C-alpha cells in the first residue's frame, strides 16, 4: 500500500521527463522497467481499482502533485490526468518517446520491437499495447473523418458535441479540486480565464451550467465564480447568443436580477435621433437596438417565472423615465410597444 | 395642452407631430389619386418651418422639465433643418449661455452673421410670430 506510493511518484518523474530532451544515456533497460512498472500499474487498475482506500489515497497523491506543479512556471506538465489514466500509462510514455528526437538509435530499434512484436502473439486474452495502440489510431482517423463528413456546429450550443464534450472535461476537473478541497475553484478558474482562449471558455462554461448532474456541485460552484468575478459576467452577457442565456436563467434563478440590470443600463446610454427613427449608441462597443431587442425578444419566449420578472423591470424603468405612450422618448416604451 | 398646464399629454403631441414629418414624406405625388392641396401643405418651406416649430415647442417643455440636454438635441436639430429661422439660435444660444456658453455660442455667432417667408401658409407663419420673444435682437447683438 505504502509499496505504491514510491513506484508511482518515480513513474510520474519518469513519465514528465519522458517528453524532455536529455535522452542520449537511455537504453532498453529504462524502457524495459517503464513498460513493466506500466503493467504493474494497469494491472492494480483491473485487481483493486474499485471500492478502496489505496483508490482514494492514490487520488490524494495525484491531485497534491498536480497541484504543487499548478500548471504554473517550472513545467505545464499534463501529468496524468487521474485514476483512469492508470489503464493506459504505458500508451502515454510510449506515444511521447516516439515525440522524442533525441530518443538515440539502437534503443528505439529495441522500444519500436518491445512495443511493435509483430503478429508472433496474435493470440492474447488481455488486450497487449500493440492492439490499444490499433484502436487509439483507428479513432483518431474516425474523429478527423466524422468531423469532415457530416458534422455540423448546432445553433443550439448545449446539443453540440465538442461544447458538451469541453463541458464534461471541465466538469471532471472541477468535482476533483471539489473533494480535493486544497485550493478553492474560485482560483482555478480565475486562473483558468486568464491563460486560455476566452470566446471558447465562456461558451462551454455555458453549456456546463446545463448538463443535468453525473455522480449539480459543478453549476453551483461557476455560478458563485461568476457572481463574484462581474467584468467576466459582463463579457460573458455580451459574448453568447440568446436563448443559451435565456434557458441559462430558467435553471438558475440567482443570475436573472442581475442580468437584466447588466442591459437596463445598457437601455440607458444610446440616444434616439428623430432622423433615423432609431436607437443608436455613441461608442463603437453599445449593443445595437437589434442585439437589445433580441435578447429581451428571447426572454419574452420563455417560462412564466422569467416573463413577470423581465415585464416588471420594464414597467419599473418605463415609469421611471416618464410613463410615455409614444416612441422617440423611452427606450422602455419602445420595447413594450414593440413585443406586439 | 401647453396652455391648459399638461407637460406629459405636450411632449406627446409634439413627439407625435415630428414622428409624422421624419417617419413619412409629404411629398408622395407619385399617385393623383383625388383633389388635394397644390400648394400650401408641399412647399419645402412648410416642412423645413414646420420640423423647426414643433422641435422648439417639445425643446421648451425639455425646459420646463429641466432636462436642458435634451432641450439641446431638439434645438441643435432645427439648426441643421431652417438655418433662416433666427428663433431656432436664439433658443439654443440662450441655453448654451445659461451652461456652457462661450465657444459654442460665438461659433454660431459668426454662422449668423455668414448666413445674412417667400410663400408660408398662413396658419404656420402666425404661429412663428406667437411663440417668437420679442427680446430677440437684443440677445443677438450681446
Ligand atoms: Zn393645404
Amino acid at each position: 500500500m505504502e509499496s505504491l506510493l514510491q513506484h508511482l511518484d518515480r513513474f510520474s518523474e519518469l513519465l514528465a521527463v519522458s517528453s524532455t530532451t536529455y535522452v542520449s544515456t537511455w537504453d532498453p533497460a529504462t524502457v524495459r522497467r517503464a513498460l513493466q512498472w506500466a503493467r504493474y500499474l494497469r494491472h492494480i487498475h483491473r485487481r483493486f481499482g474499485r471500492h478502496g482506500p489505496i483508490r482514494t489515497a492514490l487520488e490524494r497523491r495525484l491531485h497534491n502533485q498536480w497541484r504543487q506543479e499548478g500548471g504554473f512556471g517550472r513545467g505545464p506538465v499534463p501529468g496524468l490526468a487521474n485514476f483512469q489514466a492508470l489503464g493506459h500509462c504505458d500508451v502515454l510514455l510510449s506515444l511521447r518517446l516516439l515525440e522524442n528526437r533525441a530518443l538515440g538509435d539502437a534503443a528505439r530499434y529495441h522500444l519500436v520491437q518491445q512495443l511493435f512484436p509483430g503478429p508472433g502473439v496474435r493470440d492474447a486474452d488481455e488486450e497487449t499495447l500493440q492492439e490499444s495502440l490499433a484502436r487509439l489510431a483507428r479513432r483518431r482517423s474516425a474523429v478527423h473523418m466524422l468531423r469532415f463528413n457530416g458534422y455540423r456546429e448546432n445553433p443550439n450550443l448545449q446539443e453540440d458535441s465538442l461544447m458538451k464534450t469541453q463541458a464534461e472535461l471541465l466538469l471532471e476537473r472541477l468535482q476533483e479540486v471539489g473533494k480535493a478541497e486544497a485550493e478553492r475553484p474560485a482560483r482555478f478558474l480565475s486562473s483558468l480565464w486568464e491563460r486560455l482562449p476566452q470566446n471558447n471558455f465562456l461558451k462551454v462554461i455555458a453549456v456546463a451550467l446545463l448538463q443535468p448532474p453525473l455522480s449539480g456541485e459543478g453549476s453551483q460552484v461557476l455560478v458563485h465564480w461568476l457572481l463574484g468575478n462581474s467584468e467576466v459576467f459582463a463579457a460573458f452577457c455580451r459574448a453568447l447568443p440568446a436563448g443559451l442565456l435565456t434557458l441559462v436563467t430558467s435553471r438558475h434563478p440567482a443570475l436573472s436580477p442581475v442580468y437584466l440590470g447588466l442591459l437596463t443600463d445598457w437601455g440607458q446610454r444610446l440616444h434616439y435621433d428623430l432622423q433615423k427613427g432609431i436607437w443608436v449608441g455613441t461608442e463603437s462597443q453599445d449593443v445595437p437596438w437589434e442585439e437589445l431587442h433580441n435578447r429581451f425578444q428571447s426572454l419574452c419566449q420563455a417560462p412564466p417565472p422569467l416573463k413577470d420578472k423581465v415585464l416588471t423591470a420594464l414597467e419599473t424603468c418605463k415609469a421611471q423615465d416618464g410613463d410615455f405612450e409614444v416612441p422617440g422618448l423611452s427606450i422602455w416604451t419602445d420595447l413594450l410597444l414593440a413585443l406586439r | 395642452w401647453v396652455q391648459l398646464g399638461a407637460q406629459k399629454v405636450a411632449i406627446s403631441e409634439f413627439s407625435r407631430c415630428l414622428e409624422l414629418l421624419f417617419r413619412a414624406t409629404p411629398e408622395e405625388k407619385e399617385q393623383g389619386a383625388a383633389f388635394n392641396c397644390e400648394q400650401g401643405c408641399k412647399s419645402d418651406a412648410a416642412l423645413q418651418q414646420l420640423r423647426a416649430a414643433a422641435l422648439i415647442s417639445r425643446g421648451l417643455e425639455w425646459v420646463a422639465s429641466g432636462q436642458d440636454t435634451k432641450a439641446l438635441q431638439d434645438f441643435l436639430l432645427s439648426v441643421q433643418m431652417c438655418p433662416g429661422n433666427r428663433d431656432t439660435y436664439f433658443h439654443l444660444l440662450q441655453t448654451l449661455k445659461r451652461l456652457d456658453r462661450r465657444d459654442e455660442a460665438t461659433a454660431l455667432w459668426w454662422r449668423l452673421e455668414a448666413q445674412t417667408l417667400w410663400s408660408l401658409p398662413l396658419y404656420l407663419e402666425s404661429y412663428l410670430s406667437w411663440i417668437r420673444p420679442s427680446d430677440r435682437d437684443a440677445f443677438l447683438e450681446e
